[PDB]
RNA sequence: CGAAAGCUAUUUAGGUAGCGCCUCGGACGAAUACCAUUGGGGGUAGAGCACUGUUUCGGCUAGGGGGUCAUACCGACU
RNA sequence: CCUCCUAAAGAGUAACGGAGGAGUACGAAGGUGCGCUCAGAACGGUCGGAAAUCGUUCAUAGAGUAUAAAGGCAAAAGCGCGCUUAACUGCGAGACCCACAAGUCGAGCAGGUACGAAAGUAGGUCUUAGUGAUCCGGUGGUUCUGUAUGGAAGGGCCAU
RNA sequence: GCUGACGACCAUAGCACGAUGGCACCACCUGAUCCCUUCCCGAACUCAGAAGUGAAACAUCGUCGCGCCAAUGGUAGUGUGGUUUCGACCAUGUGAGAGUAGGUCAUCGUCAGCU
């Protein structure tokens, strides 16, 4: 892993607003607010879905 | 790299006898992942290929390299040399936070999403799914966008068959059928 | 007229045809053969006259087989042409033939039938030839 | 490719000779050679021949 | 010239000799720089005490007796010069 | 890979023998660093001194602090050899680190190369 | 005593020049030749398809040669 | 002028014999140190296919080698990167080839370097084509000469 | 007895398939602070190390399935002398290639380490 050649890369808060499920994981994406996890605060990201929300008839007559 | 400490505790242990492996050692396990975006329209235009390096910067989260042709193809107007893709190698804890992202953040957010086929496996435990549009990656915005992009994403696993290759990938959620 | 569809070289040497037919002298596809006591060439106009007598005789009921494949080009010099100023066009392709060599094979038919049209084929050909069984060894 | 002269700067009048090709080197090539005048290398700087 | 089939096919010439091949032959005496093979690649190969040109000539480093073996892993020709 | 390790090894390899000199030759192991000196020939080892030394095999091996003691220790036994003259094989591996910081001990101990 | 009609070059090709071949003298003396044993490298004769081609027969098949409804996804079978 | 065959297993060997190339290129496409391995086939994968890019398995060269062909090429002579100018100067034991004039290879020595940690390697390029004598005239240098003497002109020598 | 280094030799040594080995040694292996690495990547290189494992690799052993090697005999060619119908033949001296019987899972040297 080299230096200064590489962008950015620190740690972002992936919430699922849907399931209220946390995913803790550094990324690049640079998030507008950060909120207060467990450890500390993180730069937050919402979430709309993850993979915790994610997935004859003529009888009538 | 939560993936990464979640595979030595309790992944690598079930997938054993799961599979019902003799050895501790012959677990299969993930040793690269390369992220592939040839871009066959460069070197006519010389601006889709480096919106391209941008892209893979914000996603893989590594400076990634252009790859040349290897060959003169008279066909595709390519000569020797010329830049027509770029890619990025992913290893150790750089890949099990990508493959978090991937499975978690990303592939949700594929549009008309059913699950990846499990026969998308080339025989030796590899597996290579692809990406149509690149926004799919949180890391990547809407807003600021040159235009619509795929990606290629390459999974290197250590296994010999496809059977060990697909149960490794199960493991870790990865959605199949 | 049995010619290579395309060659290496357009020319070639006279070459010396010497010796016995050490290979490809024994029957070998069909059961009754047609090999040569003398050498010489065998030119592609021979092969199709000797070819087509033979299939006249057999009138589809047996199979032919050829061993014999003119791939050997022989130029010829024109008339009222001097000597020298290059080497002369090609005219026709020959097959080397050696004292051994068969030239035809048959097979699925009467033997009597079979030796009256290998007869019928040596009257065409430049050659000694003989007529031989398919044996053992 | 046109000949040139590569003459020392060092003064003493010794040259070498060499070719060049005038479109993919426009400018004057100066290389370090050997001057057996003052057996020393110096700077040669390229002159018309 | 009748069937007019012939004309002029312009292949008449060819290059000088080069004297290549073998100079001096196995077991005999040799004193240093004389040339052992002049070849086009190395037909043969340098073995101890026998030295490369930019030719691929193969000269004696050293005095001795020449002397000519297929050695090494890919069945090379050597040829070597003992002191002898 | 010890294939490819060799693959690069072979024209330093076989330009010592064309020198016709003694080499040093070194062989270094994620435990275990070795170093022997060859006869020009290629077939004889002269001299030799490795980490299965017992005043270094109950010790911290597979070191760079272990790698200058090897050099050092091979110096004085190739010196009371009749070895002054070597040239370093690094036998593949790069100069540097282990290799390196053996050959600067074995340089500086009285072979001189 | 005893050739040459060769090589190279040539406004050369039936001329000429160097070398090769002859003679005379001098120097040198086995360093030369033949034969036996022995150390070498070769790619010819022959041979053979392992390469480059070419060639015949059979087996075997993605591509091709043909026949209802059938842009019905170009389908059953030769 | 170069390559193959003719050419009869050393060299050489002719024809208005059979086939092809040359009259260049490159300050890196040279030197060195370090590192690497190709062509294809199949499988999987967005556009993307027969073939672009990616990943996997076989794969002594079925590739490449600036340029024809032959012979070579894994220590690669093939492919990259860093630093460089040995594409030096004076030479050269010894050979190949050779009518001559020419041509070819060359260890080693001295000086000055370039790369390497060093032993070392380097006097251009994988080699074999890319060429033209003398005369004459020009140019860069030189104490050699300098028609009474000092110069100079002219000439000589070295380089072009 | 086995392991490693460097050589001889360059398939009778290779390929393939199976089995054995972890006390040393070797190999995978852990980690990436450090030296040093990547036209991206601790993959390779490099370092610091010892939780795991002989799974791979490697080494060793076994076999004839492939590959390789390979007679005897005969044939082809051929130097010399002779003859010939020009194909060849005789005397003498040589003598293949292909193919067959058969052989083959190498063989040694120096040094170090565990036993």
């Amino acid at each position: 892993m080299r230096k200064d050649i590489h962008p950015d890369y620190h740690d972002v808060l992936f919430h699922d607003t849907n399931a209220d499920v946390f995913f803790l994981t550094r990324s690049t994406v640079k998030t507008k607010t950060t909120r207060e996890y467990e450890g500390s605060e993180y730069p937050y990201y919402p979430l709309d879905i993850s993979s915790a929300s994610h997935p004859a008839s003529f009888n009538k007559r | 790299a939560r993936l990464k400490a979640l595979y030595n505790n309790e992944l690598k242990q079930k997938i054993k006898e799961e599979l019902g492996l003799d050895n501790v050692m012959q677990v299969p396990k993930i040793t690269k992942i390369t992220l592939n975006m040839g871009v066959g329209g460069a070197s006519q235009d010389k601006k889709l290929l480096e919106g391209a390096v941008a892209d893979m910067t914000a996603i893989a989260g590594q400076k990634p390299v252009v790859t040349k042709a290897r060959k003169s193809i008279a066909g595709f107007k390519i000569r020797e040399e010329w830049p027509i893709g770029c890619k990025v190698t992913l290893r150790g804890e750089q890949m099990y936070e990508f493959l978090d992202r991937l499975i978690a953040v990303a592939i949700p957010r594929v549009r008309d999403f059913r699950g990846f086929s499990p026969k998308a496996f080339d025989g030796r435990g590899n597996y290579s799914l692809g990406i149509k549009e690149q926004i799919v990656f949180p890391e990547v915005d809407f807003d600021k966008i040159d235009r619509i992009r795929g990606m290629d994403v390459t999974i290197t696993t250590s296994a010999a068959t496809d059977d060990e290759g697909r149960a490794l990938l199960k493991a870790f959620g990865f959605p199949f059928k | 007229m049995l010619q290579p569809k395309r060659t290496k070289f357009r020319k070639m040497h006279k070459g010396r045809n010497t010796g016995l037919a050490h290979r490809g002298s024994t029957v070998a596809f069909g059961q009754f053969g047609l090999k040569s006591l003398t050498r010489g060439r065998m030119t592609a106009r021979q092969i199709e006259a000797a070819r087509r007598t033979i299939t006249r005789k057999i009138k589809r009921g047996g199979k032919i087989w050829i061993r014999v494949f003119p791939d050997k080009p022989i130029s010829n010099k024109p008339l009222e042409v001097r000597m020298g100023k290059g080497k002369g066009p090609v005219e026709y392709w020959v097959c080397e033939i050696k004292p051994g060599k068969m030239l035809y094979e048959l097979e699925g038919i009467s033997e009597e039938l079979a030796r009256e049209a290998l007869t019928l084929a040596a009257a065409k050909l430049p050659f000694k030839t003989t007529i031989v069984k398919r044996t053992i060894m | 490719r046109d000949k040139i002269k590569l003459v020392s700067t060092a003064g003493t009048g010794y040259y070498y000779t060499t070719t060049k090709n005038k479109r993919t080197m426009p400018g004057k090539m100066e290389m370090k050679k050997f001057d057996p005048k003052i057996r020393q290398h110096v700077l040669f700087k390229e002159a018309k021949i | 010239a009748h069937k007019k089939a012939a004309g002029s096919s312009r292949n008449g010439r060819d290059s000088n000799p080069k004297m290549l091949g073998v100079k001096i032959f196995g077991g005999q005496a040799i004193v240093a720089g004389n040339i052992i093979v002049r070849q086009r690649g190395t037909e043969f190969h340098a073995g101890a005490g026998v030295g490369m040109g930019r030719d691929h000539t193969l000269f004696a480093l050293n005095d001795g007796v020449v002397k000519f073996a297929t050695k090494g892993k890919f069945n090379r020709r050597y040829v070597m010069v003992e002191e002898a | 890979k010890k294939a490819a390790r060799l693959r690069r090894a072979k024209k330093t390899r076989a330009h010592i023998r064309f020198l016709g000199v003694y080499r040093l030759t070194v062989n270094r192991t994620p435990k275990h660093i070795y170093a022997q000196i060859i006869s020009p020939n290629g077939g004889e080892v002269i001299a030799q001194a490795s980490t299965l030394d017992g005043s270094l095999r109950s010790g911290a091996t597979g070191n760079a602090d272990a790698a200058t003691s090897v050099g050092q220790l091979i110096a004085e036994r190739a010196k009371a050899a009749g070895i002054t003259k070597v040239a370093f094989d690094r036998s593949g591996f790069k100069y540097h680190g282990r290799v390196k910081a053996l050959a600067e001990a074995a340089r500086e101990n009285g072979l001189e190369f």
